């Protein structure tokens, strides 16, 4: 039952389309852009049951493909001389507003055991592994907790906990309880809740979780600092996110503290909304106008990315499924070190080039090595990763995520294969039709699509058939569009994804009715640089495209060349 | 309620957070903003956590400093 009259998005994602109100609401199934492909037909992973094949074929181990075509020499690490780290930073921030699969927690447990009983489905040990000696190990694994839990009647499916839309849901929350917890309701100001013990130079740091085995503690257990509280529970996974979070908060803050001074009378729920829909409107802004743009091209954003012309109920908002596999392409951009750099752009001493299986949960270097400035300025100055056919993803995520927190190092391409089997998404082959593209069948035919028959030799040994091939790993593997980071099918799945997001959002920042034609106009100047000059100690920023920009001083300008948000026309009448 | 990934536990719903264990001040200062005041009761109210002692039972329970609160 929805409303007629609404001013605001709730918090679920409930009712933004008003003849379908699930879609987009948070905790509902994925989408699916094609029918499962299940090793018993609807809810057993290829690559379960010992002997079974795949289309006739044996099912590469997940690790042995990572070890045999993800693994290169850290050495020659290329950077990416058109990308700012940003743009990675940036990728994992907007990944964590759309899309977060459930699993279950720690009979067996999975983190120690290594039987596959239900819901344990670890990655077994190739022959001669770099790493793991004992190949009677395995690198733990939980399959996502399915949405229609105790039932064979049905095929498998798996959850979506966050709200489609792209509406700053890793801010403010996607389930009503947590996004009351993450305000300040110390007052009628419209706040989000700021750590009440630490302080970043005097500014706002997020508040405190609990957490009974807190992992962020394990990282460094003399500092006891535990982890931090967001939107998105995912928010201390490294500090660079964390910093992501922190910078939009104390916007959030910044723009209720000057609509309070705009508007005297407004109560502390109205503050809390404008402020939350314009942070909102500048996530769609910054992601639509200079983030995906970079990613799939020119020619492909035209072509999956039409000009907006208005809201359309009958567009399907929800996440497909495939999506959460394809999205992960920005793992490829990952350089292997956090790089923190100080008022002069010069590493800041003493450890300016943090190994990333050091950060991971290090919630305790944003509170005692110097708040988020250094850690953005790294990300506005440090090239990203150039991803390459022969250089795909680097070791400090192949073999040591999660160290420090975890009895053994996971691998993080290992389990994106992994993840799209427990997932029941089709191969290669299946996906480029979906996306009218060329299904090769042999190794010439691969060579040709990827440009590289050394890289199609590699595939077919591991894989028998590019049907065979799993959705993350072919992706990645194509070459890139130009002036893009990703290859043609990827582009595909991504750009229909984004195009969707936008034409079935009611409250699209360019639809009619959501702002008034002065707000849009003020709203057009938004940029990420200027957020970051409003709410850090940083003074010279990355001049637009923050994405694209990376050298300093070549790239960067004076903040005060930059004009600020105008909110003249938020003033009630 | 609880959320995890790869093994680790994220966040638990069920858990008080330190930062509302301060609201606590409000409920017991005589002389605090009684339109404040009420709405936090009535937060609490919303969590089965009916009294102030309540409330410190919980927090201690789940692992939060409640000295201050004697
Ligand atoms: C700091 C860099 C990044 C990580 C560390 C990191 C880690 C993860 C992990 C552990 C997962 C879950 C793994 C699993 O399936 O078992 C994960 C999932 C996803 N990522 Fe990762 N990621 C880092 C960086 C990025 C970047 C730059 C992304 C850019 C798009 C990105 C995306 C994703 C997505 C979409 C997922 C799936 C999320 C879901 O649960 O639905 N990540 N990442
Ligand atoms: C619970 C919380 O977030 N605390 C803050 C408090 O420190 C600050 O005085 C108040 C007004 O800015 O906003 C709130
Ligand atoms: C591994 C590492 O960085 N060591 C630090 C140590 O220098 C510091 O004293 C401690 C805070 O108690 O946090 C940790
Ligand atoms: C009212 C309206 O806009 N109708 C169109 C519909 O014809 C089209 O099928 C859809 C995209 O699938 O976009 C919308
Ligand atoms: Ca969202
Ligand atoms: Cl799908």
């Amino acid at each position: 039952t929805c409303p007629e009259q609404d001013k605001y998005r709730t918090i679920t994602g409930m009712c933004n389309n008003r003849r379908s109100p699930t879609l987009g609401a948070s905790n509902r199934a994925f989408v699916r852009w094609l029918p499962a492909e299940y090793e018993d037909g609807f809810s057993l992973p290829y690559g379960w049951t010992p002997g079974v094949k795949r289309n006739g074929f044996p099912v590469a181990l997940a690790r042995a493909v990572s070890n045999e075509i993800v693994r290169f020499p850290t050495d020659q690490l290329t950077p990416d001389q058109e990308r700012s780290l940003m743009f990675m930073q940036w990728g994992q921030l907007l990944d964590h507003d759309l899309d977060f699969t459930p699993e279950p927690a720690a009979g067996v447990n999975c983190e120690t055991s290594c039987v596959q009983q239900p819901p344990c489905f670890p990655l077994k040990i190739p022959p001669n592994d770099p790493r793991i000696k004992n190949q009677a190990d395995c690198i733990p694994f939980f399959r996502s907790c399915p949405a229609c839990p105790g039932s064979n009647i049905t095929i498998r499916n798996q959850i979506n906990a966050l709200t489609s839309f792209v509406d700053a849901s890793m801010v403010y929350g996607s389930e009503e309880p947590l996004a009351r917890n993450l305000r300040n309701m110390s007052n009628q100001l419209g706040l989000l809740a700021v750590n009440q013990r630490f302080q970043d130079n005097g500014r706002a740091l997020l508040p405190f979780d609990n957490l009974h085995d807190d992992p962020c503690l394990l990282t460094n257990r003399s500092a006891r600092i535990p982890c931090f509280l967001a939107g998105d529970t995912r928010s201390s996974e490294m500090p660079e996110l964390t910093s992501m979070h922190t910078l939009l908060l104390r916007e959030h803050n910044r723009l209720a503290t000057e609509l309070k001074s705009l508007n005297p009378r407004w109560d502390g729920e109205r503050l809390y909304q404008e402020a939350r829909k314009i942070v909102g409107a500048m996530v769609q802004i910054i992601t639509y106008r200079d983030y995906l743009p970079l990613v799939l091209g020119p020619t492909a954003m035209r072509k999956y990315l039409p000009t907006y012309r208005s809201y359309n109920d009958s567009v399907d908002p929800r996440i497909a499924n495939v999506f959460t596999n394809a999205f992960r392409y920005g793992h490829t951009l990952i350089q292997p070190f956090m790089f923190r750099l100080d008022n002069r752009y010069q590493p800041m001493e003493p450890n300016p080039r943090v190994p990333l299986s050091r950060v991971f949960f290090a919630s305790w270097r944003v509170v005692l090595e110097g708040g988020i400035d250094p850690i953005l300025r790294g990300l506005m100055a440090t090239p990203a990763k150039l991803n390459r056919q022969n250089q795909i993803a680097v070791d400090e995520i192949r073999e040591r995520l999660f160290e420090q927190v975890m009895r053994i190092g996971l691998d993080l391409p290992a389990l994106n294969m992994q993840r799209s089997r427990d997932h029941g998404l089709p191969g290669y082959n299946a996906w480029r039709r979906f996306c009218g593209l060329p299904q090769p069948e042999t190794v010439g035919q691969l060579g040709t699509v990827l440009r590289n028959l050394k890289l199609a030799r590699k595939l077919m040994e591991q894989y028998g058939t590019p049907n065979n091939i799993d959705i993350w790993m072919g992706g990645v593997s194509e070459p890139l569009k130009r002036k893009g980071r990703v290859g043609p099918l990827l582009a595909c799945i991504i750009g229909t994804q984004f195009r969707k997001l936008r034409d079935g959002d009611r409250f699209w920042w360019e639809n009619e009715g959501v702002f008034s034609m002065q707000q849009r106009q003020a709203l057009a100047q938004i940029s990420l640089p200027r957020i970051i000059c409003d709410n850090t100690g940083i003074t010279t920023v990355s001049k637009n495209n923050i994405f694209m920009s990376n050298s300093y001083p070549r790239d960067f300008v004076n903040c005060s060349t930059l004009p600020a948000l105008n909110l003249a026309s938020w003033r009630e009448a | 309620q609880v959320t995890s990934q790869n093994g680790i536990i994220l966040h638990d719903d069920s858990r008080m957070l330190d930062h509302e264990l301060q609201y606590v001040d409000v409920l017991i200062n005589p002389n605090a903003n009684p339109q404040t005041k009420e709405r936090l009761k009535a937060y609490f109210e919303s969590q089965g956590l009916n009294t102030v002692s309540e409330i410190v039972q919980k927090a201690k329970q789940d692992g939060l400093d409640t000295s201050k609160y004697d």
